[PDB]
C-alpha cells in the first residue's frame, strides 16, 4: 500500500514491530479505516499525494525518544503534529506522500497556570478550550488568545506555525516563553532557563545565555517539541469592544495611516482587523448561492446589493479597548476624535449590536472566549476548498489599494472571490486571503491551484512573498527568500538530523535537495 | 470515557458549529441520524466539516454523542 | 611576540600580508602601540591573557567576506567588535590571547531611518551618539533607547550581546527587526524578509518564513553582524518621570510585589529601577575614601550617615510615565494611589527634583537623551576593576531579600560593597551587581576574581544562572546551562563554521571543547 | 577630518565625562596638558577611563583636541 519514500515493505514491517512493543498495539494505526481523518485536507490535490503510512500515539517524552531511536534504525520519515487543526495550511497531513505521523494529541496535561506570574506551561495536545474550561472552573484572572479555529486547536501547534490571534498578546511566537524538544539523537533539549538545575524562571526569561534556539524550531524541522511555555494577559478589569464601518472600498488608504499612529503608541494595543465584505458576510453565514448562482466571481453589483440588504460595509474594522474604566474612556476619546477628524465611518459599539453576528464573535475573539463562527467562510461556495494566501507589508495605505487590486484580477481570473482581511500590527500589515473554492468539482479544483501559483508569482514580482503556507506550496515558497537561506538551512539539518527522518520537506528543508 | 458524557463532547467540540444559534453546520439535534452515519462522517469529514481522528474523538465518545442527538427534540 | 593558538609565526605572517593587499597598510595594525587601546580591561586579570594578535579594521561587506576566507586559509581566530564598549564584560579585548580582532568601528554608516513606520537600519560603527545628532539635526520624531554608555556606545554591539535600556523599547533584541551576517563561509545571510528580492519589509516583520534565525546569532560565534534593523519608539507628546525613595532596607519586598501588576498592565510602560544606596552613591559622584578609609567594606553605619547627609533611601525607585497629557494624568492617579495605599516611600516630580543629580541623569536616559553620569560608579572605589554579576528571578518581592543578602553575604567576606539594583521588567526582575574593585591593587584583584567565582558558584546551588558575563568567566556560565545545550551549540557550530574561525571560546562555544 | 573640529571631539565624547557640570572625571579645560600626555592616556585608558582605539578617535582628533583644551580658560 502507502510505504515512505525510499523504504522497502521489509524494512518498514520491522519499524512497525518495534512501534508495537514500545507503545503497544492500540497506539499505533496501519490499517486505511483510522489512517483516513488525518487525510482530510482542503488543498487543490488528491488525498494520495499526502496520505501517511502509519500513525503513531505517543503521551510521554521517553516514548518520543523511543518512536526518534526505532525512525533512525529504519530511516523512517516522521511528521509531527499536536492538536492537527491546520486548516487552509496542510490539516493534519503529511508534507510528502507516506511519512508516519507521529499524532501528540494524547499527550494533553496542563502542567502549570500560574495566576501571579500570569504564564502556562502545557503539552502538545492541550487545546484552547479545555485551557478555557480550566480558567474558568478555577477563577483564575488570565485571559487567552487565539484565532476563529480557538476551542478545537491548541497553544502548541499554533505557536510552532507562528499563529497569531486578537488580543494585545496576539502575536504567539512573541509570548512565548521556554520550550522543550526532542532532538533527532533522542537528546531533550531545554530553551532559555530550562536547562538549569532548580530553577523557576523557564517561563519568566526568554532568552537564558548563549544563542536563543526557540525561533530555529518554529516553522522548522530540527525537533519534536513536547512541552511549550507562554505569558498570558491578566484580565483587565474593563473591555470595550467596537466596530468600524465603512460604505465605499478606496477607504482603505485613509483609514490604515490613521490608524497606524494609535496602534504604534499603543491607545489600540490589539491587532485591527479590517474585514472586507465577503469575509464579513462569510463570517455573518450568508453563502453565494443565496444571491447569485452565475458562474466565476461574485460581481460588483451582489456585493453592492449584499451591503444594502445587511447594513455591512466594504470594509468593516474591529478593535478592542483594555484597562481601567479611566483609561479605557480616555484612551476611547482619542479614538473617537480621530475617526471624526476623518469624517468616514460610522461607530458601533457593544451597545448597538449586543447579541448581532459578527460583532458578538469578534468581540469574544478579543476577550479570549472561544466560538468556531468563522467557520462560516467555507459555507461561501462550501465543498471544502480553502487555501491561505498571506503576503506582508508596511501597515501603510497605500500598500492596501495595491494589493487588493493585484489579488482581485488574480482571482478573478479564475473565477474565485476576493475574500480577505487586513491586520494591522504596528508596524506590519497582514493580507489575509481566503482562496475558497469546491473542491469536489475537478475543475474549480485545478483553477484552484493554478490562481495559488500565479498569486506567488504575481506578489514575488513586486517584491511580496508569504510568511505561512499549506503543505503543498512549501517548498516553492522556500524560494522567495533566496538560495544562502537555503544552504544554512541545510546546513543546520545535517547536523542536528543526520538520516532526514524529522518532517523532511518542511519549509522547503529536505536533505534529499541539493543545498 | 475520554470525554465523559456525549453532552460534554457535543459542548466541547461539535456545538460550536452545530447548535442552532451558530449556525456553521446543520442542526443534528432530535433528528434521529443513525450512528454509524455520525461516525462516518466524523472520521471522514464532509466537505466543509472536518475529520476527527481517534485520537481527538474516540469510538466511545462518538456512540454516547449520537445516542444525546437522539434523545433532544 | 603575541600568536594564536595553534597558529605558528610564518603561518601568520602569510595571513597579515593577505590581509594588507586585501584592506591597505593603514586598516591592518600589528604593532604593540596601536593594539594597546583595544587590551584595556577591568576583569581580575592581566593584560597578556586577552591581549591580540592583530586589529584589522573594515569598511565595507566585500572586505569582512575577504578577511573570513583569508582566515579560513590560515586558521586565524577572529573576535569581531562593534563599537567595543562593552565595559564589565571584556571591553574591545578578545575571548583568548593571541585572536584578531576585526574591528568594524569604521563601518559607521546609518542606512535609514524611517520617521513614519518608524525603523532605523545601521551598520556596526554607528553609535548612540551619532544616531542622536541625526535625529536632533533633521528634527524626526523619533525616540532612541539606551543604557548609560550611551553617547560612545552602539546599537549592533549592545544588541548582539542582548543588552537593555530604560525605555519602554528597553528590551532590545525584542524591538530588533532584521540583520545581516557574513557566514564563515563566505556568504551574506539575511534574517527574516531580507532575503526577498524588491522587499521593502525587512524593518517591518520579524520573523519571516522558516525558521527564524536572529536569536542564533546573537550572544553567539556563528556570523559576523554587517548590518542590523530595529524597532523606534515614536516620541510621545508628553513625558513624565518620578523617583520614590524608601529609607528602609526591607522596604524592597513590598516594593516589588506592589509594582508588578502596574509593569504587567502596562500602567508603567518602561522598566523600573529600584537602585541601592551605593549605587545610587556612585552615580551622584560620591567616593568610599570621602566617607571610611577602613579596609573591607562599607559599614552599615557609614551607609545611614550617607544617607542622612544627602536624602538618598535604601532603595531609590525610577520609572516614567509616557502618552498624551489626558493618558499620563490618568497613570499619574492609579501609580499615586498604589504608592499611598502602602504608605511607604516619598514622591519626588520633575518639579522638586530640577537639575539635581541623580535625578537628571535617569530622565535623561528614560527620554533618549545621552549622558555617561553613571560612569561616576567606577569612581567609587576607583582603579579601573568592574565586573558585572546580573542573575534573573521572577518579579517577586521575597526574591529580592533572598538574592541581596547572598550577594552581600559573599561580597563582603571579600572585603567588596554591595552596589546593586534591580530592574524590573512585566515578569523578570533582574539583580544587577557591580562588584568594584581596585585593579592596581594585586591583592584586591585576586579577591575579586574568587568573590566572583563564589557568587557564581552561591547562586548557582539556589537555582540562579546569569544571563550575560565577562570574558574570562564565559565558560564556566556555559557549564550552568547544561551538557545538552552545549552540545547542541558546539553541533550548530561544526555545521557553520568547521575551521573554528569564528570567535573561539565566546559563551563557550569552541570546537577544541569534547562536545 | 574625521570628528571636524576638536571642539567636536570634545563635546561628542569627552565632555561627557569631562565637562565640570559632569564630573566623572577631572577638568581637562585650560590646564596646559601636553598633546604627548593626551594621547598616550586615550591610547593606554588610565584606570576608571576607557581606551579609544585610532578607529574611533584617530592621532589627528587628538591634537585638534589637545589645542582646544589648552586654548580655554
Ligand atoms: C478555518 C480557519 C482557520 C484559521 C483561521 C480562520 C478560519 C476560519 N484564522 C486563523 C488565524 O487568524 N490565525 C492563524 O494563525 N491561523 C488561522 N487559521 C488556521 C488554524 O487552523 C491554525 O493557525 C492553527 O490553529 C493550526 O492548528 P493547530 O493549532 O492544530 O496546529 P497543528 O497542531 O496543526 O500544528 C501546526 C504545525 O506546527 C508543526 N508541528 C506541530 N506541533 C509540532 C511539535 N510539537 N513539534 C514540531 N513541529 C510541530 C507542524 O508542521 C504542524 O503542521
Ligand atoms: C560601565 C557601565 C556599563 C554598562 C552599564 C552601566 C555602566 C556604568 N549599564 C548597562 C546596562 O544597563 N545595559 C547593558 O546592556 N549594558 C550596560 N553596560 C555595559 C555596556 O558597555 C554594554 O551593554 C554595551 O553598550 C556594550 O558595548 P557595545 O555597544 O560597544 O557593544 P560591543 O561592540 O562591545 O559588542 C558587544 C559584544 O557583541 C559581540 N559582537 C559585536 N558586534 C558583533 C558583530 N557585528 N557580529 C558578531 N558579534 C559581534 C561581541 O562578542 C562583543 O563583545
Ligand atoms: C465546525 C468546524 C464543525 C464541527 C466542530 C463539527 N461539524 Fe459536523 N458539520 C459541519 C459542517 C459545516 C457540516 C456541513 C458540511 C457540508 O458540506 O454540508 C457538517 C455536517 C455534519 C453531519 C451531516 C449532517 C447531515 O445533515 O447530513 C454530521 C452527521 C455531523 N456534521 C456530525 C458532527 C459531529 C458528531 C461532530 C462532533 C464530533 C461535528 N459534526 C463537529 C461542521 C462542523
Ligand atoms: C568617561 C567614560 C570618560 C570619557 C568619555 C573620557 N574620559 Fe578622560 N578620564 C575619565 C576619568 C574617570 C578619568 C580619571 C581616571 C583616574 O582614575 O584618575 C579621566 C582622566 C583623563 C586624563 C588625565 C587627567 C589628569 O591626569 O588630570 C586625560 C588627559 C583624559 N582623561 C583625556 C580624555 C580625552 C582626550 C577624552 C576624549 C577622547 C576622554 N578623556 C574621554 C573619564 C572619561
Ligand atoms: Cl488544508
Ligand atoms: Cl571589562
Amino acid at each position: 500500500a502507502v510505504l515512505p519514500k525510499g523504504v522497502t515493505q521489509g524494512e518498514f514491517n520491522k519499524a512497525v514491530q518495534k512501534f508495537r512493543a514500545l507503545l503497544g498495539d492500540d497506539n499505533v494505526l496501519v490499517e486505511s479505516d483510522q489512517l483516513v481523518p488525518y487525510n482530510k485536507i482542503m488543498m487543490p490535490v488528491e488525498n494520495a499525494a499526502h496520505a501517511p503510512s502509519a500513525a503513531v500515539t505517543a503521551t510521554t517524552v521517553e516514548q518520543v525518544q523511543g518512536v526518534v531511536k526505532i525512525c533512525n534504525e529504519h530511516k523512517i520519515p516522521i511528521w509531527t503534529i499536536s492538536t492537527g487543526r491546520n486548516f487552509g495550511y496542510g490539516s493534519a497531513a503529511p508534507v510528502q506522500r507516506g511519512q508516519v505521523i507521529l499524532d501528540l494529541k494524547k499527550m494533553n496535561k496542563i502542567i502549570k497556570i500560574d495566576p501571579e506570574m500570569c504564564y502556562a506551561l502545557v503539552e502538545p495536545g492541550v487545546t484552547f478550550g479545555q485551557m478555557y474550561d480550566y480558567i474558568q472552573e478555577n477563577n483564575l484572572p488570565v485571559m487567552l488568545s487565539f484565532s476563529a479555529p480557538s476551542a478545537i486547536a491548541g497553544p502548541v501547534g499554533n505557536t510552532m506555525d507562528r499563529g497569531v490571534g486578537y488580543t494585545p498578546y496576539g502575536e504567539h511566537f512573541m509570548m512565548q516563553c521556554g520550550m522543550e524538544v526532542v532532538l533527532a539523537n533522542g537528546d531533550v533539549y531545554r530553551t532559555g532557563m530550562g536547562g538549569v538545575p532548580g530553577s523557576n524562571t523557564w517561563q519568566i526569561f526568554k532568552w537564558g545565555y548563549g544563542p536563543t534556539l526557540d525561533g530555529m524550531f518554529t516553522q522548522a524541522n530540527y525537533g519534536i517539541c513536547t512541552k511549550m511555555g507562554f505569558w498570558l494577559m491578566p484580565k483587565p478589569p474593563v473591555f470595550k469592544p467596537f466596530e468600524v464601518i465603512f460604505e465605499d472600498e478606496a477607504d482603505i488608504v485613509e483609514i490604515v495611516d490613521a490608524l497606524r499612529p494609535l496602534r504604534m503608541s499603543n491607545t489600540i494595543p490589539n491587532s485591527v482587523v479590517i474585514a472586507s465584505t465577503l469575509w464579513e458576510a462569510g463570517s455573518a453565514h450568508l453563502t453565494r448561492a443565496q444571491y447569485t448562482t452565475e458562474p466565476g466571481h461574485t460581481p460588483d453589483s451582489v456585493i453592492k446589493q449584499m451591503q444594502k440588504d445587511t447594513g455591512m460595509g466594504a470594509w468593516n474594522l474591529y478593535a478592542a479597548l483594555y484597562g481601567t474604566q479611566e483609561q479605557v474612556d480616555v484612551n476611547w476619546k482619542i479614538v473617537t476624535d480621530v475617526f471624526k477628524k476623518l469624517g468616514k465611518g460610522r461607530i458601533v459599539t457593544q451597545e448597538e449590536a449586543g447579541d448581532t453576528q459578527p460583532f458578538k464573535y469578534r468581540a469574544q475573539l478579543m476577550s479570549g472566549v472561544p466560538n468556531l463562527q468563522e467557520f462560516g467562510l467555507y459555507n461561501w461556495r462550501g465543498g471544502g476548498g480553502s487555501m491561505w494566501f498571506a503576503p506582508v507589508s508596511e501597515a501603510r495605505g497605500s500598500e492596501c489599494k495595491k494589493q487588493a487590486a493585484m489579488a482581485k484580477r488574480v482571482l478573478h481570473k479564475y473565477g474565485l472571490d476576493y475574500v480577505a482581511e487586513f491586520i494591522v500590527a504596528p508596524r506590519d500589515m497582514h493580507h489575509v486571503i481566503d482562496v475558497l473554492y469546491d473542491r469536489t468539482n475537478p475543475e474549480e479544483t485545478k483553477r484552484a491551484d493554478a490562481c495559488f501559483n500565479e498569486l506567488l508569482d504575481e506578489f514575488e514580482k513586486e517584491g511580496y512573498a508569504v510568511y505561512r503556507v499549506n503543505t503543498r506550496f512549501q517548498d516553492r515558497v522556500a524560494q522567495s527568500y533566496g538560495p544562502v537561506k537555503r544552504k544554512l538551512e541545510h546546513a543546520i539539518k545535517r547536523a542536528v538530523d543526520p538520516n532526514n527522518i524529522l518532517a523532511p520537506g518542511r519549509s522547503g528543508i529536505d536533505l534529499n535537495n541539493d543545498f | 470515557s475520554q470525554w465523559g458524557s456525549g453532552k460534554n463532547l457535543y459542548d466541547k467540540v461539535c456545538g460550536h458549529c452545530h447548535k442552532p444559534e451558530v449556525g456553521v453546520g446543520p442542526v443534528l439535534e432530535g433528528r434521529g441520524l443513525p450512528e454509524a452515519y455520525i461516525k462516518d462522517i466524523v472520521r471522514n469529514g464532509f466537505r466543509a466539516m472536518p475529520a476527527f481522528p481517534a485520537s481527538y474523538v474516540d469510538d466511545e465518545s462518538l456512540t454516547q454523542v449520537a445516542e444525546y442527538l437522539s434523545s433532544l427534540p
